[PDB]
């Protein structure tokens, strides 16, 4: 390999070319920003339950950021599902559920950053390159509407019209292209179990697991959304993802100091 | 099968290396547009071209990770629309941008024939990982919006005649044989380059409307022309939708 | 008086509550809409129902301010109008935004014979203070902006045939009575709940053009139709304008 | 009451039951910027009249905010009732009205921020929620632009067409919403007076008044737009403003400080 | 030469010291242009007036740079635009912004007969320095982009019958003498002010299509009218463009 | 002169009027920001050349932040050209032109700020009165997009298409506009010579030179747009500029702390 000989496959081929992807896959690796943990607050795991699961994530985020820089994106909840049962009912496709599962992502986005604003930090779009914020030891952490961009052009998937990249794909994949160090769900279980535990009498906790090890287990649609798994198992940067319970006190703040609460689900 | 948002709407994507070619492609391109502005309802695409693998030299001799890359290509491809556009503003032509696309397409074209937009969907900085080259690019975005409108057809305008088993000005061009039809699984299947984006095989496989996507050769005057009416002048894909 | 802006507009203005009972109540509101584009120049502007209710819910737990709750609840008539507009957009209608209706609707309705927009007026973190619910909502800012522009008329559409003199859904609906006609002065000095806000009585207090609004119920096919021809179909809310 | 019986109440009846009204009246209440104090700058009374006002008032703004965060927001003036004067020629509604009014105060706003940029205090959209620079004492305050977004929605007077909420009203409704502690309209007298005393020998001062005082003795219109003063009595935060007179040196520094310069203007 | 975009069109400048008038002249000249909108494509561009004289008298106080007042200048033509453009509503104009004028002006004027826009050019903070007032203005902004699509003319509508040799307002109006006809070359190298920016001669003098720009007085009915068919009615201004 | 004398000229003559035009030059001169430096990164000088040229700039900026407050504006480059190209051979106006070329500067700034971010220096648009990271430590320089604003409005050359103001340009008319106190453009030779250094064997370095003296010896169209030398002559502020050699590691920084590097071409 060289950058002579990548850029004459890059003007003379297609990009399609197996030749040039491999070339440009020797290319080096820059980490954006890579001091910062994502993390996601579920929108029906936390937000929709109101005051007794918010106020003490948001004292746990204004805690944290003395120590660690975050980047805080929300999930959607109950009001998206409502959405995506009103516009599936009348067979519209799975680009225009996208597109209004976004607005119920960016309410949560905007209720979460009322209860933080004097505590210093903003809502903001961009948030990987909220480079201020970022910087300064009195914010140092920024909220953000967690679904991704696709909006009409979201791929649907192999079956139905609910969007399959929602906010569990929208939070991790801000965390690999920023080249984040750490990945944390915050929903409402303990972890990833062997069965459904609202649904299911003994299910047994898993602590650490693999992807390929989840689909042979038939847990590939379980805590998060599954296409995530795939996207886990393509990433340059965040290899590994941590899913934790935000309704047990200091369980996220346990997690940003390195203890194993929750789950670990590892690429390979 | 969900609804057909635009089903009278015909969705052209035109190659940013056809753009490259300047006013000898684009004259011509630009005339046979003109006349079949009273014939289709027409949104009209451009993709990114030369000036995209430019910026894709700069940018990973930077370093930067693919989701950095994506919207710096997708730049490349608006400015193809404004190009093409601006050829065709006598006529009432003018580009539109992605929102107005997503939300606002039908009172665009009620207003007038044809509009242009950027052919690259906004995937962004969450553009997928894997290969340090956006996957999701201008042939894939036009047809995931071709598809979720439910159009009444796709057509790729290319610098080529269509789809052949070697890329035709590359290394083993000798051995290039012409593809007057494939199915998108069967490319799927296949190693090699395409003249069309590999995302575009996966969005077809699970696409819900659009049963075949034409290539054909923009540099050849009335190509487009007959292939907005069906006619097979490059190469058919078969996306594996089937009738209702 | 000021001058009428769009003196040939008709406003509609369809509920929240309305759009939340979902195909069965949309499917034959559209194809009566459809039918109703040659006839009429149409801003059809959507309510919030049932998800606002839910967003109060967290809002009011976690503490917020009525201005906060405001564009809360807006944004779910937004979606209620994305979702209207996509079952339209084969008959040329899109949504636009408030920005768009408030300074260019006249040349969207010179391309397309209706557009959609949020009847939500944008009070924001504005909203006046007093109650912990926003008042300016979507009935109030329907008529805000049909009276500003002067427009021919404004029509609610409800998920009940008007209004009574009690919920006839609630608890004391036995003894709720029809009101075929009521002036907003003698709906204002009553207590008790209402199918449209009380600030729409107060802006019809204030009122230059639009003299009478009816109430229709929109699960009823062709009451709309009859409604936007003038016919008494529903509860008539005089406004206590005068002819000049 | 109780969270559940509110739910209920939201699900099953019209936002305008009373009892679905009184229920929500007993929802907790969040100061979203409640260390915060919100200045008017009156656009005829301070900016119109150039450096010799504005420039004072800027170097009592940067010595201020070392010690008091401040929300700064812009009147309109003369130019806005020359716009008003020529649409109200035309029999334009008050809708349009308030849209051409709004371009004067942010004029304003961007005058008084190129002063006040090299010193770190940006112009803002979104003064309430601008978090980062509301937290940092390098900046500690923010200009914004005083207008309501009432725009084309803007509920007209009784009589006439000129916007009934206009700078005045903007600015106070900002510091309602955020919970601010304090605000203070800065214009070109003393405070209020028994009679205008720009057109009147021997009015006197008023020190001190409510707003039921203040109509009683007929000055509901006289120095605050005139619905300022009932949104003033529906308010849940700020329940009383002052009044006092940038024209003279340190009267805003002083009013800070928490002296009694100008005139109390008090809900009940 | 390069291309004309908009070959069709026609641009109208409307003087802000016009609108300054209020109803006495804006009643009249709008009645005048909705009898034109049959007639012709019509991009409407308001200028600034008074107002901006007041602005400049508060920066200029407060000692700020010429890229400063440029765009509080322009918001003063913005405003003249909302109003005039309220005016025309009923008949289908709506205001569009400048990044609409610039891209999207061939789409607008498929949808309606004409559109309104401020005359200022966005130069803003990048005005160029050397006079402390803006250079840039309302008859500089309205000719670029009439020369810039290649339109079939530009008017310009004054509070003056045209060029006189001095102000005929002024303390020469005594000997101040009507100019019927004059090129931009000429008038560049006189001294004294006149009723159109000096930057206007300038771009007169790298102009590629208009070759002459007429200056009326709208203050009497008829006289756009006439100007628009190419009758000579008030000073024309010959750039220097030659036929090709 | 006084101020309700120009008041007067500027109510009652056009603008046009000299005698309005030389009262409004005896106006007070306020610089907005005044202690910053205006930086352009060439787009073929610099950023074209990847990192070999990129990284060691980056290095300096971060460093030259902690004790110089940076406004750095980024060039185009081939892709511009490029662009240039293709339109001007279809007969498309500079002012079509115009708006294509911000684009490329636009991905060139969007570049650089990805490797500025986690060093807190923002991509901003307003870099001029952008107060809140030019009045931090912890930040202190920003990035922007170095063309002017002109689009479809661009004046254009004399002959041809292509736009006179373009990158040099849109940086100088910044740094004059914010009344900056140094100007200095980063381009790939270490300063203006009697003839192009890439094309002439013979040529010899000029340290020091005045726009007038460029013109006399045909230099007004070599080492910058030739418009911003009589941009140069007409400006309030900015009255001498300063270009380097961005290759050469430490140039920009021993540019900041005032030794002479590069040329200096002087108004006058
Ligand atoms: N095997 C499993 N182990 C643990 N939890 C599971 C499993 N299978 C399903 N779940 C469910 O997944 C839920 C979390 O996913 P859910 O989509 O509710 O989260 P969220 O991130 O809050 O969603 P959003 O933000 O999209 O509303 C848990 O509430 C749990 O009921
Ligand atoms: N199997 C193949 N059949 C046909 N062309 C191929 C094949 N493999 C590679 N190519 C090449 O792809 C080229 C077309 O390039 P490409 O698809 O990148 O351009 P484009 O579609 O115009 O660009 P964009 O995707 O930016 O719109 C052809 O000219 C040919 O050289
Ligand atoms: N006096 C009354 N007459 C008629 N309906 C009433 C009255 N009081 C309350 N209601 C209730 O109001 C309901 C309509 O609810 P609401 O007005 O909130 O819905 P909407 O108008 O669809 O919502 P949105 O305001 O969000 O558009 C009726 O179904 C009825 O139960
Ligand atoms: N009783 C009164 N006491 C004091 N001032 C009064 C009284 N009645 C009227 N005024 C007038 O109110 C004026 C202040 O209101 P005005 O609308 O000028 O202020 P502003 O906030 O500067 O306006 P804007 O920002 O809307 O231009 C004072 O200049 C004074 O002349
Ligand atoms: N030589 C001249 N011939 C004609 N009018 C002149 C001349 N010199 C100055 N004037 C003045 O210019 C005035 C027109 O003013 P001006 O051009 O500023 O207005 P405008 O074009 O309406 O404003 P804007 O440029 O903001 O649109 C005339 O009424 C006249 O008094
Ligand atoms: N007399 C001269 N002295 C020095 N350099 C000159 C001279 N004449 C021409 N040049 C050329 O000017 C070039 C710098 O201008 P160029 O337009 O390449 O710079 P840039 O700022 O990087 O451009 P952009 O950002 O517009 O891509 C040098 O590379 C050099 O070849
Ligand atoms: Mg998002
Ligand atoms: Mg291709
Ligand atoms: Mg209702
Ligand atoms: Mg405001
Ligand atoms: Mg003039
Ligand atoms: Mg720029
Ligand atoms: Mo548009
Ligand atoms: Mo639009
Ligand atoms: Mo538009």
């Amino acid at each position: 390999n060289s950058t002579a000989e990548l850029e004459e496959l890059l003007m003379q081929r297609s990009l399609t070319d197996p030749q040039l992807q491999a070339a440009a896959a020797a290319a080096a690796d820059f980490r954006i920003l890579p001091d910062a943990t994502v993390i996601k607050i579920g929108g029906q795991s936390v937000i929709d339950r109101g005051r007794a699961a918010v106020y003490p994530l948001v004292d746990e985020i204004v805690a944290a950021r003395k120590n660690h820089k975050l980047l805080i994106g929300t999930g959607a909840g109950t009001r998206a599902r409502h959405l995506y049962s009103i516009a599936a009912g009348l067979g519209l496709p799975a680009g225009v559920l996208a597109q209004l599962g976004s607005s119920v992502a960016d309410q949560n986005a905007a209720m979460l950053g009322q209860l933080l604003a004097k505590h210093g930090i903003p809502v903001v779009g961009g948030a990987g390159l909220s480079a201020v914020p970022l910087s300064l030891a009195e914010v140092n952490a920024v909220v953000f509407s967690g679904m991704p961009p696709y909006k009409l052009w979201m791929r649907p998937a192999a079956e139905g019209v609910i969007p399959p990249y929602r906010t569990d794909a929208g939070c991790f994949l801000l965390a690999e292209q920023f080249g984040c160090k750490q990945m944390i769900f915050v929903k409402d279980e303990d972890g990833l179990y062997t069965a459904n535990p609202k649904t299911s009498k003994d299910a047994t906790f898993i602590p650490r697991i693999s992807v390929d090890e989840m689909k042979a287990k038939g847990l590939h649609d379980s805590i998060l959304e599954f296409p995530v798994l795939d996207l886990l198992q393509s990433a340059q940067h965040v290899r590994e993802v941590q899913v934790v319970n935000g309704l047990v006190p200091g369980n996220l703040t346990r997690a940003l100091a390195g203890e194993h609460v929750g789950t670990i689900i590892t690429a390979s | 099968r969900p609804i057909r948002l635009l089903p009278w709407l015909q969705v052209v994507k035109i190659g940013g290396r056809v753009m490259d070619r300047g006013a000898d492609a684009i004259l011509p391109l630009v005339e046979e547009l003109r006349k079949l502005l009273p014939e289709h309802r027409l949104l009209i695409l451009t993709g990114a071209g030369v000036r995209a693998r430019h910026v894709f030299s700069v940018g990973l001799d930077l370093g930067l990770p693919v989701g950095s890359l994506a919207p710096l290509a997708a730049s490349e491809a608006g400015q193809n629309g404004h190009i093409l556009a601006a050829m065709l503003a006598s006529e009432g032509v003018s580009y539109v941008e992605h929102p107005t696309v997503a939300d606002q397409l039908a009172i665009h074209l009620s207003a007038t024939r044809a509009v242009v937009g950027s052919a690259f969907p906004p995937y962004h900085h969450h553009e997928f990982p894997g290969s340090r080259i956006p996957p999701h690019r201008a042939d894939t975005g036009a047809f995931l919006l071709a598809d979720a409108f439910g159009a009444a057809g796709l057509t790729i305008v290319e610098n080529v005649d269509g789809i052949y088993t070697a890329d035709p000005n590359g290394p083993d061009r000798g051995q290039a044989r012409f593809l007057p039809e494939t199915s998108a699984t069967d490319l799927a299947k296949s190693e090699g380059p395409l003249p069309v984006d590999r995302a575009l095989l996966d969005v077809m496989a699970t696409a819900r409307h659009i049963e075949r996507v034409q290539v054909v050769n923009g540099l050849v005057p009335g190509r487009l022309t007959a292939a907005l009416r069906g006619e097979h002048v490059g190469t058919l894909i078969r996306t594996g939708v089937r009738p209702a």
